[PDB]
């Protein structure tokens, strides 16, 4: 420790050096010639409701047509967009969850909260009724997210700043990536499902690898928690929502910073990033009840969703890109088109 | 129509009746999050409602008390880390936070007063009133007959503090306890009311280990906060 | 304490060696993947309501 | 990233004046609450000062009421305490520490263990 | 003849004012999630229907005809004793809000609400016109010409008697509430909005209704105050409770 520390701090200094070397022009001149977005205009094409509590997660599905929801009622509710009809009414055993995933395959949905536990429930079953396939109890700190890699393995990031990618059927922690400070708040899953980026409640996100979680890289642009976190749609760049009412996009193999979006009479902290299906729109759900959307590669604002009474909480995008669903704290899903 | 979609239909619907079936409940119970350090007796206070009134690593124990034929779920974090910055929004719609606080010792007294300072000025926290426990007062009483710790040691403004006439005296208690006692609560109180401005408001108690009104004093306390809630629906308040 | 410091020092020793390209070919690329999909983006470009699915 | 660089701060007779100086980078200054806490050997974190956006909301904790005063210039980029009399009960780790989400009252989990806004901290020794 | 142009005046401006309440609190469905605005919608619409139909009543000199006449005056009794179940359903809300404060949750409030406000008036007129048709032939009314109850038997029971109870019921609760602000009010914990608001809850509930018992004896300045503010009661109530809010203010811009 006596020259731990110093060693650390010019190793800080040569990579921050090595950064400054490796950026000739910011993407603010890059895209110069490109013609804006256009004033997009969007409006509720559904409007879900049922939910008691505050619905604090939600996440769609591959088919982009049904979607999973969970709200602090101890409510988990798998809605088909189209008809606004729900489906699974799932009770929870804790009912104060903070996150929801929906399996690729659409077999499984995951929730996790402050009970420690990541609850698998399996959908399609024999008997009818939706129950608990397997509760993944390893982690000392709340699940802040999850994310179903290949519908038997997960990746959870808890509170005790820990991510864990478990093995369901067996249902023991397969590999932990450490290495964060602060409790890891949002994870985002590459598309090639061989990274994934988590964002804690430090000034970092980091790139880890889930074959052997080595953690690749670590990207320091942020001045508070990062509360939610993206990828590009590429998996080469991803998009941070931080505390200081600021969105920041990173890209990998560069270790960058790219653009920076945030507004003089914004001062509310992001909570949920999502891209749009070419990455062209960042849609990103603030704490002042709206959902402001940006141009991704010209950093003005493009659109604004009004129409929440709460902070959103969480808001995702169609795989296809046809509509992007906000929940809010007032217990109403909204969805876009 | 298709037939396939109205038996689609006719699922959500005999969903829908489910959720107004939980719906019921859900606002029937009221659910009060219970704050408070290692220090302060907490657990105790836990036990005592829990039989007087009806796994390793859990985050969160839930007790469920029915008083007067209506029902309280109590929270208290379990295996949680100490940093409470964001697992603590997830309590906005509580009736109250009882925050209890040990009276006696006072290396830590300060640490209560912050964190109720944190808790109570709170963007997420705030329109939730407080129910306050000062909890282990004989500890306090005799801490402060014995006269070996100074309060002033600690906080000086209690040389230039003095009982309030509205304090009700407790029978059998020597002045210098009441002094000290009343000053805790003031100086609890002076942080209480300082930003509520009407949206929420705290209720302090004098609670001790032996007493069963714990439980009475919460559903006083919990009938007070929602007849101000809806007293400001109608913006009387 | 001591372990946590080597590893802190051991992650930054194995962060300064990775290859990382310039910024603007990093931001061709962007544009070249936000150009080459404006097509099959359906907010970016509305679709007549004929099509989309959400009335 | 944020960073916070405490200097100043060592051995003191009972009864001297010493200046803690805390540089900080990587966040806007002018938007947060910054703070000033100390570790004493074997009693854990505890809450020394904190001073809200350009002052006028300076407080302090009962022990070092009269003692201490907290300053801090965001031209300047700085947090200044002044310890104006020592003595020997204070001798501590102090850390200068941020409130985290800009723009607000409350100031959660400063004193706890392995907070992220936290500088490395500087060691006053009084005797 | 002052008592008709205030009248007329008052009722118009009520009427007005009522619909703007409506149009408001409809067209914006973020102000209205709460019980006590699902109740003053209702409340407000009774009270426009009341006032037009008061108004068509007056205007039109229908003493000819045995079918309008009967029908216009039923339908305003029916009106008026819509908005007094209403005003009494306000009270007893205010009764599961503050009296009993706890287990007050039932299925469809608002519904079962507007099961009674609109259903027990029904009930009466319907009655009341198959016991004898002819009561609403040709005292509320201001000539001998005014299509109204005309037995004068049948017109204590279903107006005075229903308005005594209403009455009472409202009172009770408005000394209820009063008690619990005076009581919050006096405990200060360490040493003109609640003013504006409580006339806001005076006039919603009803309370200058009383007047009614003054002016029957008589007291002709009784008689005008009686008449003044009842029917400047949708202004008022639109006043303390649509432009009186911040947040239905911030709505329209
Ligand atoms: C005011 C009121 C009763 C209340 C109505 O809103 C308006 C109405 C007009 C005629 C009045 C009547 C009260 C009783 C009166 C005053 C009579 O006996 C003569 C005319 C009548």
């Amino acid at each position: 420790l006596d020259q731990l520390r110093q060693e650390a701090e010019q190793l800080k200094n040569q990579i921050r050096d090595a950064r400054k070397a490796c950026a000739d022009a910011t993407l603010s001149q890059i895209t110069n010639n490109i013609d804006p977005v256009g004033r997009i205009q969007m409006r509720t094409r559904r409007t879900l409701r049922g939910h008691l509590a505050k619905i604090y997660a939600m996440h769609w599905g591959t088919d982009s047509r049904l979607l999973v929801s969970a709200s602090q009622d101890g409510k988990l509710i798998i809605w088909d967009s189209y008809t606004t009809n729900k489906v699974h009414a799932i009770p929870l055993r804790s009912s104060w969850v903070m996150t929801c995933a929906y399996a690729p395959s659409g077999n499984y949905v995951a929730c996790g909260g402050l009970d420690n536990i990541c609850s698998i429930y399996n959908l399609k079953t024999r008997e009818g009724n939706v129950r608990v396939s397997r509760e993944l109890a390893g982690h000392t700190g709340y699940l802040s997210c999850c994310r179903f890699l290949d519908d038997n393995q997960i990746v959870t990031s808890s509170g005790d700043t820990t991510c864990a990618l478990w093995d369901i059927e067996t249902g023991q922690q397969t590999t932990t990536f450490t290495g964060h400070t602060g409790d890891v708040m949002s994870l985002s899953l590459a598309p090639d499902t061989r990274l994934f980026v988590s964002g804690a409640c430090d000034a970092s996100a980091k790139l880890w690898d889930v074959r052997e979680g080595m953690c690749r890289q670590t990207f320091t642009g942020h001045e508070s928690d990062i509360n939610a976190i993206c990828f590009f749609p590429n998996g080469n760049a991803f998009a941070t929502g931080s505390d200081d009412a600021t969105c920041r996009l990173f890209d990998l193999r560069a270790d960058q910073e790219l653009m920076t979006y945030s507004h003089d009479n914004i001062i509310c902290g992001i909570t949920s990033v999502s891209f749009s299906k070419s990455g062209r729109l960042l849609l990103a759900g603030y704490d002042d009840f709206n959902c402001n959307v940006w141009d991704a590669l010209k950093a003005d604002r493009a659109g604004v969703l009004a129409g929440h009474d709460n902070r959103v909480s969480c808001l995702g995008v169609t795989d296809d890109g046809m509509a992007v669903a906000t929940g809010s704290w007032d217990s109403f899903l909204k969805i876009w088109n | 129509l298709s037939a396939e979609d109205k038996a689609a239909v006719e699922r959500s619907k005999m969903i829908e009746k489910q959720l107004q079936k939980d719906k019921q409940v859900y606002r029937a119970t009221h659910r009060l999050l219970l704050l408070g350090a290692d220090n302060s007796g907490k657990s105790t206070i836990v036990k005592q409602m829990r039989i007087y009134h009806v796994v390793k690593t859990s985050g969160i124990f839930e007790t469920k008390f029915q008083v007067d034929k209506v029902n309280f779920h109590m929270f208290d974090v379990g295996a949680q880390r100490d940093e409470r910055r964001k697992w603590i929004q997830c309590f906005n719609d509580v009736t109250a936070i009882i925050f209890v606080v040990d009276s006696s010792d006072y290396n830590r007294l300060q640490e209560a007063l912050n964190d109720f300072k944190s808790i109570w000025n709170n963007r997420w926290l705030r329109t939730i009133s407080v129910i306050l426990f000062l909890n282990k007062q004989d500890l306090l009483a005799e801490k402060v007959l014995a006269g070996k710790s100074k309060i002033e040691d600690y906080f000086p403004e209690f040389a230039r503090y003095t009982t309030p006439e509205d304090a009700t005296p407790e029978p059998g208690e020597d002045p210098r306890v009441t002094r000290a006692k009343y000053f805790i609560r003031d100086e609890f109180l002076r942080i209480s009311t300082a930003s509520g401005d009407g949206r929420h408001y705290c209720y302090p108690h004098f609670t001790c280990s032996v007493d069963t009104e714990n439980a009475r004093r919460i559903f006083n306390d919990c009938r007070d906060i929602i007849q101000r809630m809806h007293l400001r629906q109608y913006e009387l308040l | 304490s001591i372990a946590q410091a080597r590893k802190l020092v051991e992650q930054l020793k194995m962060e300064a060696n990775i290859d990382r390209i310039k910024v603007s070919k990093a931001a061709a690329d962007l544009m070249a993947y936000c150009e080459a999909h404006a097509k099959e983006d359906p907010l970016l470009t509305p679709v007549p309501a004929s099509e989309n699915p959400f009335r | 990233q944020v960073q916070l660089q405490e200097s100043g701060g060592g051995l003191v007779q009972p009864g001297g004046s010493l200046r803690l100086s805390c540089a900080a980078s990587g966040f806007t200054f002018s938007n947060y609450k910054m703070n000033w806490v100390r570790q004493a050997p074997g009693k854990g974190l505890e809450w020394v000062s904190d001073i809200s956006q350009s002052g006028a909301s300076i407080s302090y904790t009962g022990s070092v009421k009269g003692r201490f005063t907290i300053s801090r210039d965001n031209a300047k980029n700085t947090l200044y305490l002044q310890m104006n009399s020592l003595k020997p009960e204070d001798t501590a780790v102090y850390y200068c520490a941020r409130c985290p989400a800009p723009f607000t009252r409350d100031c959660f989990d400063v004193t706890s263990t392995t907070y992220a806004y936290r500088g490395q901290g500087t060691q006053v020794t009084v005797s | 003849m002052a008592l008709t142009f205030i009248t007329y005046i008052g009722c118009g401006l009520s009427s007005i004012f009522l619909s703007v309440t409506l149009v408001t609190y409809i067209a914006f469905e973020k102000i209205r999630r709460d019980y006590p605005s699902k109740i003053l919608i209702q409340l407000c619409a009774a009270l426009l229907l009341l006032n037009l139909i008061f108004l068509l009543d007056s205007w039109i000199a229908l003493y000819n005809t045995r079918g309008f006449c009967i029908a216009v005056a039923v339908f305003l009794h029916y009106f008026l004793l819509v908005s007094f179940t209403w005003m009494g359903l306000e009270a007893f809300h205010m009764y599961l809000a503050l009296v009993k404060v706890f287990n007050t949750y039932i299925r469809k409030y608002i519904l079962k609400f507007c099961i009674v406000g609109w259903g027990i008036p029904a009930v009466v007129v319907s009655i009341v016109l198959t016991i004898s048709p002819d009561n609403y032939g040709i005292p509320n009314g201001t000539p001998d010409d005014f299509c109204w109850i005309n037995s004068n038997v049948v017109f204590y029971i279903t107006v005075v008697g229903y308005f005594c109870v209403i009455f009472l019921l409202n009172v009770s609760m408005f000394i209820v509430v009063l008690v619990q602000l005076c009581r919050i009010k006096k405990k200060k914990q360490l040493g003109i909005q609640d003013l504006r608001s409580i006339a806001g809850l005076t006039f919603l509930l009803g309370i200058t209704w009383g007047f009614a018992f003054f002016a029957w004896g008589v007291n002709v300045t009784f008689m005008y105050l009686f008449a003044i503010f009842n029917t400047l009661q949708g202004f008022f109530i639109f006043i303390f409770y649509c432009a009186a809010k911040e947040n239905v203010r911030k709505q329209w811009r």
